[PDB]
RNA sequence: GCUUGUGCUGUCUUCGUCCA
């Protein structure tokens, strides 16, 4: 909101801020604001629109230098030009004496400005009595005065940034070099079969290869061409990639695509890991996989009846000796038991076995 | 940005005992948060004596400039950078300097800064209670573990202690 | 568990305070025997997707921030007449780019960024000042902030005659020019990014 | 385009004499224009018009 | 998903006040009306439950339907482990959670006993079955509280609801 | 509020389920098709009553079809708010523009401007709370509300409440 | 006319629209006719006179419209056709390596469910891209070895043992539309190495 | 701990597959790794973990 | 490295075909 309001009293003044100080002076900012914000904004000086050193611009509105430390780096730099008619109230003098400094008007054989005489100067005994007379800690206030005359507003910033192998496939395929490396199983769209080699198209357009020593089993003596198909999609296990060609080898052995499961670097220190929870806890995930479904037979005959052993038993005992009843056997749905009475109170259950079944159901 | 940190504050300008007390509990948590790099410069800079102390003070003049002066943490890091670092010569007269703090130690300080006034709040409305219970003798236990309290927890269970032991004068002032 | 919360969440915002301020942390690219900080001249070059149909196109800007000569290329890439296009193009008088800058949605972008190296070495394509040579660097650049301003209405507003991916090229070139002020042109869109 | 053939036209659209045609195949060739699509974003050869 | 026995309701050109639900004014719409259909189509009540009496009956519910499915052989997890859907385990753990930090009776007795005073009551003859729900479920403490908190029983002056309140109070379980 | 309601479902059975344990299978399938779910109409169905004594009739066959319909009738409660009502709540979080309760299945959302002004929010709380000088309301605290708005999406209900009034707030 | 006399409530009167102001009680679904919240809905929670203070449906944040703004509307019904660059269900790329499904889709915002099923609510111009998967690409394996295309259903065996119907295809993910998850309208995410072909 | 939910949901895709089955974790080394305990906290908010 | 495209008018008038 500051920023909005500076923006349109400054267009209001006339879009142009000279100075520094008109910040303060045309109650454009507060105080405190401006005392912060005074050395971080900065107004672009050209020595050739300003050939006065009393002028209203400055030169050191265009550096990060402070407002507050102009009369102390005017001081460095007239210090610094060997001039002894000045005297520190005197601010015309420092004004011309840093305008020669930084814009001299004859500059030595291989030199843009003066600012090189800078270096001669001896900034601890400086800081040394302004701790003294004022009690200011301005050591590195010195330097950073320094290192502003000697090159006005550097680009303080890093240099431009230049991706690498790693930065490039990241951008290009979206995968980072974590989740696309060595070992991984991904699915793979096959485009070409031939009798030594193959290749295939990963998701990301990556495109793989895989040998004849990685294509068929070890038992297997069948041709390549006969087992796959182009257009087929199958899983397959990673052994190389190359960053910079996009291309990558990968396996179809049973060896690489199904046992490499664990593929994270879960710290299992027994001190730190449950081990025996997790060890419970798969067995019984098994112990739920090993869950099936069934259901009982439905047959069509004249003497089956859906009952027991028991319940057979019992049916023929209000039936003569002879009489025949069938029902489900408990071996499964390929079994069938045939029950007769073989005396009375006494029966013989015979266990058949089916072959050639069309149904479970069926006979 | 000050302002806007400073909205949530019902009142930001403490007395001098609590100002004082207000520097003391920051430059505790920095302490506290700092703990490695305070070894780090003990061990690495052993020939220098009291180095813990300078620490204390830059914490305490950063304090000062944040909540008195409101300089923001660029101009503090960029116009103020002699407080927040100490120089020495040693034997070999080799100029050293020993940088106490950076960037992100003065967000941490400007966050503590407004952390504190919960702190603040929380103090004077369990001491306003207490002065409400007008104890006929002060409870050693209370001025005690109230002296020592740093954070809000000790502060709600001392709100607890009072507000359990003394449930007669709550109730009179009034489960 | 609250006190521990705090913590590692003040841990984790310094974190992310320190990758961002890594990522925004970049000066323009400095062209050779000039001063750190000179904004360079870019052109930019993208097909898009790099399907069958995708023509290129490119846009040049000047180091005072003006787009200038957008053109569009109506041949195939891999073929020679593109490479005596781009030859035209670069050699032009009123064209003198300090730096070429690619980027692209899939992988096919290396064809084009392998294609427009090969013919810049080869055909040995000197930065123009108008003594020492230098050859036009070509990099591959991070599109972070292109994507998000070809779809911005204000990048719309400012040229409403052109497509989205001059709009890209646009933004690519931009973000060359001055990373900050690329990052500080998506408003609220920058907390979505990857950080 | 239909689903018939254009294999059997000449270059000027136009079959000839003595070819075998089928059922749906194209025995003339015709075409009208139309104001081109935003195809203009880049569609070397491949824009319909 | 399901259908209500009430059905027809057809387009017609008169707009009434009283479709609009609203707890105050003791307008609970038609599917709540006070008179009710059964699967008979003979005439029937609107039925409300206290927090005690859905407690009860939640959990006879379930623990009969526990032992159905087990073959006929008091844990609230375990009972609502019992129904299936994740959803719906989720639903009837949040209503047993809800209904056992909010129990103001716990006993089969006990809510026979409020059951039978809020409805043998001559002064609770003509009180509105949501009023009697509500009053047994809040567990209001004042004649003014409960006139607040339920504004129907402003309108009825002749009920002697602070004697009620008391009892209800004694009743419940300190 | 629980009520007690008749309620109807319509089945649709496949005819490879047409077998002896028919009736068990749909009495299961509108168990899993009832028990939990929440109809803007009615409100959320918490039990069904008798729920392995259900009758479901003869399904009549679908004509194009052969799928059987099944009219299943049975006796469920019920529970549905209304506006205007007050009703005691447990706040499940806390956020600066309002705290999140939960009534059973619902969850009633409660903005600030429906909250009395000395409830004053401390986010610097373990854990935040709405905290006055005699209340403090957080995380799992007891509070009673009156549902003001009542919000029924396609098999959801949101509702709002306020505790402006009295002998609202903490309890 | 609505008044304590009975007599007359059951009066009619013609009376011109120039000399009408609506009424808009506390806790009404009410839709916003035009404005920036144009087709807003939400209930009323302040009515300070000429201005009225609402709770959203689709931001679910208060709002402060006019009253002249405000139609009662019980039900939203909003069509979010015509806006954005995303149909809903659609695979969105959020940035450089985040992806999701859009959930729902509002006028100004998109509820996006991601890979690992955390939810997002971003605007539109933040998402980075849409991702135009080819064919070929949107092909995945289960854990048999029998290939799933999008519009295959299965079913899975580790876990909760869920079912649905492919939606979409990313790397090893699986977008799942099942019938009775409704907690997402039906969208959860899973491997295809945990699930089975039917 | 896991409850039901996390016994169930908890599997090798999940970001919470780290931490499933931890234990004997000091609290000082935790702020050397937030990323990990915030995962702990926004697990337990979903209701499938619990943090002791 | 190279891959295959996915549809049709309306309204009248006249002349005819098989019955009736």
């Amino acid at each position: 909101r500051k920023a909005a309001g500076l923006i349109q009293s400054i267009q209001r003044i006339g879009s142009n801020l000279v100075n520094r100080a008109h910040l303060i002076t045309e109650q454009l900012t507060s105080k405190t604001v401006f005392l912060n914000m005074a050395s971080f904004v900065y107004i672009v000086f050209d020595p050739d629109v300003e050939r006065n050193p009393q002028g209203e611009m400055d030169l050191l509105d265009s550096t990060r230098i402070h407002p507050e430390d102009y009369s102390l780096a005017r001081k460095m730099a007239a210090d610094a030009l060997d001039i002894e008619d000045i005297d520190d109230d005197d601010e015309s003098a420092m004004r011309n004496a840093i305008y020669e400094m930084v814009f001299p008007r004859s500059p030595p054989k291989d030199e843009d400005d003066l600012t090189f005489k800078l270096d001669e100067l001896i900034l601890d005994d400086y800081a040394t009595e302004l701790e003294r007379k004022h009690q200011l800690k301005k050591r590195s206030t010195l330097q950073i005065i320094k290192e502003e005359l000697q090159s006005r507003y550097r680009e303080i910033r890093r240099d431009f940034h230049i991706l690498n192998e790693a930065e490039i496939f990241q951008l290009l395929t979206r995968e980072t070099v974590d989740s696309f490396r060595k070992g991984m199983v991904i699915p793979v769209y096959v485009r070409k079969v031939e009798s030594s080699y193959m290749s295939v198209s990963t998701q990301s357009l990556i495109a793989g290869n895989i040998q004849r020593q990685d294509i068929l089993e070890p038992n297997d003596r069948r041709d390549p061409r006969e087992v796959y198909s182009v257009g087929q999609t199958v899983r397959a296990c990673i052994l190389d990639v190359d960053y910079y060609n996009f291309k990558c080898q990968l396996s179809l052995l049973r060896q690489f695509t199904e046992n490499q499961v664990a593929g994270l670097n879960v710290n299992r220190n027994p001190k730190f890991w449950d081990i025996e929870s997790e060890n419970r806890d798969r067995q019984e995930e098994i112990d739920k996989q090993r869950e099936e479904s069934r259901e009982s037979r439905v047959i069509k005959h004249p003497f089956f009846h859906n009952m027991k052993s028991k319940e057979a038993e019992d049916y023929l005992a209000a039936r003569p000796v002879g009489d025949v009843v069938i029902r489900p056997s408990s071996k499964g749905s390929n079994h069938i038991t045939i029950s007769w009475k073989v005396a009375p109170q006494l029966y013989q259950h015979i266990d058949v076995l089916e072959e050639n079944k069309d149904d479970a159901n069926a006979i | 940005r000050f302002q806007a940190y400073r909205k949530s504050i019902k009142n930001y300008k403490l007395s001098d005992v609590d100002y004082s007390n207000e520097r003391d509990w920051i430059v505790e948590q920095l302490k506290l948060e700092k703990r490695d790099f305070l070894q780090h410069l003990t061990q690495a800079h052993s020939s220098v004596a009291h180095l813990e102390e300078k620490f204390e003070a830059s914490v305490k003049k950063i304090v000062d400039f944040i909540a008195i002066e409101s300089f923001e943490v660029p101009f503090i890091w960029n116009h103020r950078r002699d407080y927040a670092l100490h120089t020495y010569n040693d034997d070999s007269n080799n100029t050293i300097i020993v940088k106490l703090l950076n960037e992100d130690d003065l967000w941490r300080i400007v966050q503590l800064d407004l952390d504190y006034h919960s702190i603040h709040d929380k103090k004077a409305a369990l001491s306003s209670i207490y002065k409400q219970l007008d104890l006929d003798v002060v409870d050693p236990t209370y001025e005690e573990f109230f002296g020592s309290a740093r954070t809000l927890s000790e502060l709600q269970d001392i709100d607890d202690y009072l507000t359990f032991n003394y449930s007669s004068q709550v109730k009179n002032l009034t489960s | 568990k609250e006190s521990i919360r705090r913590d590692c969440e003040r841990v984790l915002y310094f974190q992310v305070k320190n990758s961002f301020t890594k990522k925004i942390d970049q000066a323009p690219y400095q062209p050779p025997t000039y001063a750190k900080g000179t904004i360079p001249r870019v052109l930019t070059l993208s097909f898009g997707e790099g399907n069958r149909g995708d023509a290129v196109l490119g846009v040049f800007m000047d180091d005072s921030g003006d787009v200038k000569s957008q053109i569009k290329f109506d041949e195939d890439f891999q073929s020679r007449d593109f490479s005596d296009s781009l030859t035209r193009y670069i050699k032009s008088n009123n064209i003198n780019p300090d730096i070429i800058g690619i980027s692209g949605f899939n992988i096919h972008t290396k064809k084009l960024f392998d294609k427009v190296n090969e013919l810049v070495n080869e055909e040995r394509l000197t930065i123009e000042y108008d003594s020492d040579k230098h050859l036009i660097r070509v990099i591959y650049v991070n599109d972070e902030t292109a994507r998000l301003y070809q779809h911005s209405s204000k990048s719309s507003a400012e040229y409403p005659n052109r497509p989205q991916l001059a709009k890209y090229c646009i933004g690519l070139a931009k973000y060359i020019q001055s990373p900050l002020l690329e990052y500080l042109a998506l408003d609220e869109s920058m907390y979505s990014l990857h950080i | 385009l239909k689903h018939g053939t254009y294999e059997k036209l000449d270059e000027d659209g136009l079959i000839a004499p003595g070819v075998r045609v089928s059922g749906d195949d194209i025995i003339i060739g015709k075409t009208t224009p139309i104001p081109p699509d935003t195809e203009e974003l880049g569609q070397r050869t491949k824009y319909h018009t | 998903v399901s259908t209500s026995t009430v059905g027809a309701r057809r387009r017609r050109a008169k707009q009434q006040v009283d479709d609009e639900e609203n707890a105050t004014l003791l307008r609970l719409g038609p599917e709540f009306a006070l008179k009710q259909y059964d699967h008979d189509g003979n005439e029937h009540d609107l039925i409300a439950l206290s927090l005690s009496e859905s407690r009860l009956l939640i959990r006879e519910a379930l623990k009969a339907r526990s032992r159905a499915r087990n073959g006929g052989v008091i844990d609230d997890d375990e009972l609502a482990k019992v129904t299936s859907g994740a959803v719906a385990n989720g639903v009837v753990k949040k209503t047993l959670d809800y209904l056992n930090t909010f129990a103001r009776f716990k006993d089969e007795e006990t809510c026979t006993a409020v059951d039978q005073l809020l409805h043998n009551s001559s002064d609770c003859s003509v009180l509105h079955p949501f009023e009697i729900a509500q009053l047994s479920s809040l567990g209001c403490e004042d004649v003014d509280e409960a006139i607040t908190l339920i504004p129907s029983l402003a309108a009825k002056k002749e009920v002697n609801l602070q004697r009620i309140l008391d009892e209800l109070n004694r009743l419940e379980d300190p | 509020m629980f009520f007690l309601k008749d309620l109807s479902l319509i089945l649709t059975l496949h005819p490879s389920y047409f077998g002896p344990q028919m009736n068990q299978y749909l009495r299961e399938k509108l168990l899993t098709d009832v028990e939990g779910t929440c109809t803007g109409q009615f409100g959320y169905i918490v039990t069904v009553l008798d729920g392995m004594n259900i009758d479901v009739g003869k399904g009549r066959i679908i004509p194009g079809s052969g799928s059987a319909e099944f009219e299943v009738k049975y006796r469920a409660v019920v529970w549905k708010p209304f506006k205007g009502e007050v009703v005691d709540a447990i706040v499940s979080n806390v956020s600066p523009i309002g705290f999140f309760a939960d009534v059973g299945p619902l969850n009633v959302f409660v903005s600030t401007r429906l909250i009395p002004d000395n409830l004053v929010y401390n986010p610097s709380n373990s854990p935040p709370a709405y905290m006055s000088n005699d209340e403090l309301i957080t995380k799992g605290s007891k509070v009673r509300l009156k549902v003001v708005g009542t919000r029924t999406d396609v098999n959801e209900i949101y509702a709002i409440g306020s505790i402006k009034e009295d002998f609202l707030g903490a309890i | 006319l609505h008044s304590d006399d009975d007599t007359i409530n059951s009066e009619t009167v013609e009376i011109p629209t120039s000399d009408l102001r609506k009424i808009f009680n506390v806790g009404d679904h009410v839709r916003v006719i035009h404005g920036k919240h144009t087709d807003d809905t939400g209930l009323i929670v302040e009515v300070n006179g000429d201005k009225v203070e609402f709770i959203s449906n689709q931001t679910k944040r208060t709002v402060i419209v006019f009253s002249n703004y405000l139609i009662k509307s019980t039900d939203s019904t909003v069509s979010i056709n015509e806006s954005g660059r995303f149909e809903l269900h659609d695979l969105v790329q959020v940035n450089s390596d985040l992806v999701g499904i859009v959930i729902r889709a509002q006028k100004d915002s998109f509820d996006v469910l991601c890979s690992d099923g955390k939810l997002l609510s971003l605007p539109p111009v933040s998402i980075y891209s849409k991702l135009n998967l080819n064919p070929n690409q949107q092909i995945a394996i289960d854990s048999n070895g029998v290939e799933v295309k999008v519009g295959d259903t299965v079913r899975e065996f580790t876990g909760e043992r869920r079912q649905g119907t492919i939606l979409h295809v990313y790397r090893n993910f699986l977008f799942l539309r099942s019938r009775e998850i409704v907690e997402n309208q039906g969208v959860f995410v899973t491997s295809s190495n945990r699930v089975k072909t039917i | 701990e896991l409850t039901e939910r996390g016994k169930l949901q908890i599997e090798p895709e999940s970001p919470y597959f780290d931490f499933k089955y931890a234990k004997n974790r000091p609290i000082s080394a935790l702020t050397a790794t937030p990323d990990l305990y915030l995962r702990m906290i926004q697990a337990e908010n979903d209701g499938l973990v619990n943090i002791k």
